[PDB]
């Protein structure tokens, strides 16, 4: 028996200007002197923005506000700034410990949709030397964050053997970017010819394919 | 200006123990007056980790008394103390295994009944904070990283592959900084080998690949690694 946090939602989504609403839950009810309020930033700490019955904290600004009584509590942002799309923790400190963090939401700026540029790398002769093959698939400034990479070696499905990373929503056209490494032997990539890969997004009416030949 | 200095080694092996230490600075731990604001006895000393992926962990507390509170999740591992003529507390976590890889901070706690003259913001929250230890626990050796181009092909893009090196970070830049427009450096992801890797790519016109020189500069500051890469069409 402890005192658990739910946030909600997972991710939202929306536009600078507009009201922002993250919801903290309790399992128990506990007293608003001990519901606190995080933003976080990559690269950075985590930093206090509400605490002990809603006071803000030392330089917060006054559209960031809390709300709330027994189990449901509320952190507001009146009107969105470019740097208040972070991470947003809640944490109980003070009732009962362990004082956890909740689950965090992650407020994203909301723009339309846009397709991925994609490109496909072959891995230079100088790797071939090193031993090992690494094929670099680039999905280039596209929103939403949802995207689907399939690799393809000779028409046969890959999976298992290739690798994500996916970067942090872009500080001017609000986009994301993602790399798929697949990553063989240098034996067993010269057994094959053509290195597909196929991207689905929803701003692609259909999946879009780049591929090469190894060799040409 | 109370401010929290991090140290301790950040690299270990696998049933090594973590040891972390944080100083306190502009304010003492063994001053027992209290005359203004908030009772410096009102202060708990914590240690917060965020695991790759994951939230954020309240670990712990220490008090200046000496009484500790602890995550029940680390309760049987975890011990926190502290050295006031030193103005340190310091976090162990003893048999460590690739699941304690983690961003480890530090940070004051406040928890006030009551005040003189005057309550400062930051009441029952974790209110100021060291910037972080990152920790990795591998059997990895300290690598500096291969750098292999990944060639513009038939606007167009074009990068380099910072391939297998031990333990994070790396700096990444662009014709020494003169390229910055279009460029996404991805975050590194762990392979399978125990070394990381990461791709940093831009995008430029096509029109520039026969004229402009292309260079991805490589810094892996743990190896005293630097690399300059160029990058041109195959």
């Amino acid at each position: 028996h402890e005192i658990v946090l739910t946030q909600s939602p997972g991710t939202l989504s929306l536009s600078p200007g507009e009201r922002a609403t993250l919801s903290c839950r309790a399992s128990q009810s506990v007293s608003s002197s001990y519901l606190a309020w995080y933003q976080h930033k990559p690269g950075q700490a985590p930093r206090l923005l509400i605490s002990d019955v809603y006071r803000r904290a030392t330089g917060i600004p006054d559209r960031f506000s809390g709300s709330g009584s027994g189990t449901d509590f509320t952190l507001t942002i009146s009107r969105l700034e470019p740097e208040d799309f972070a991470v947003y923790y809640c944490q109980q400190y003070g009732s009962s410990p362990p004082y956890t963090f909740g689950q965090g939401t992650k407020l994203e700026i909301k723009r339309t949709v846009a397709a991925p540029s994609v490109f496909i790398f072959p891995p230079s002769d100088e790797q071939l030397k090193s031993g090992t093959a690494s094929v670099v698939c680039l999905l280039n400034n596209f929103y939403p964050r949802e995207a689907k990479v399939q690799w393809k070696v000779d028409n046969a499905l890959q999976s298992g053997n290739s690798q994500e990373s996916v970067t942090e929503q872009d500080s001017k056209d609000s986009t994301y970017s993602l790399s798929s490494t697949l990553t063989l032997s240098k034996a067993d990539y010269e057994k094959h010819k053509v290195y597909a890969c196929e991207v689905t997004h929803q701003g692609l009416s259909s999946p879009v394919t780049k591929s090469f030949n190894r060799g040409e | 200006q109370v401010q929290l200095k991090q140290w301790g080694a950040g690299l270990l092996k696998p049933s090594e123990t973590l040891s972390l230490t944080c100083t306190v600075y502009g304010d003492s731990l063994s001053d027992y007056s209290w005359s203004w604001g908030v009772s410096r006895s009102d202060y708990y000393w914590s240690w917060i980790r965020q695991p790759p992926g994951k939230g954020l962990e309240w670990i712990g507390e220490i008090n200046r008394s000496g009484s500790t509170k602890y995550n029940p999740s680390l309760k049987s591992r975890v011990s926190i103390l502290i050295e006031a003529s030193k103005n340190q507390f310091s976090l162990k976590l003893p048999s460590v295994t690739a699941a304690d890889t983690a961003v480890y901070y530090c940070a004051r706690g406040r928890r006030s009944r009551q005040w003189i003259g005057e309550l400062p913001p930051g009441n029952y929250g974790l209110d100021v904070w060291g910037q972080g230890t990152p920790v990795s626990v591998s059997s990895a050796s300290t690598k500096g990283p291969s750098v292999f181009p990944l060639a513009p092909s038939s606007t167009a893009a074009l990068g380099c592959l910072v391939k297998d090196y031990f333990p994070e970070p790396v700096t990444v830049s662009w014709n020494s900084g003169a390229l910055t427009s279009g460029v996404h450096t991805f975050p590194a992801v762990l392979q399978s080998s125990g070394l990381y890797s990461l791709s940093s790519v831009v995008t430029v016109p096509s029109s520039s690949l026969g004229t402009q020189t292309y260079i991805c500069n490589v810094n892996h500051k743990p190896s005293n690694t630097k690399v300059d890469k160029r990058v041109e069409p195959k």
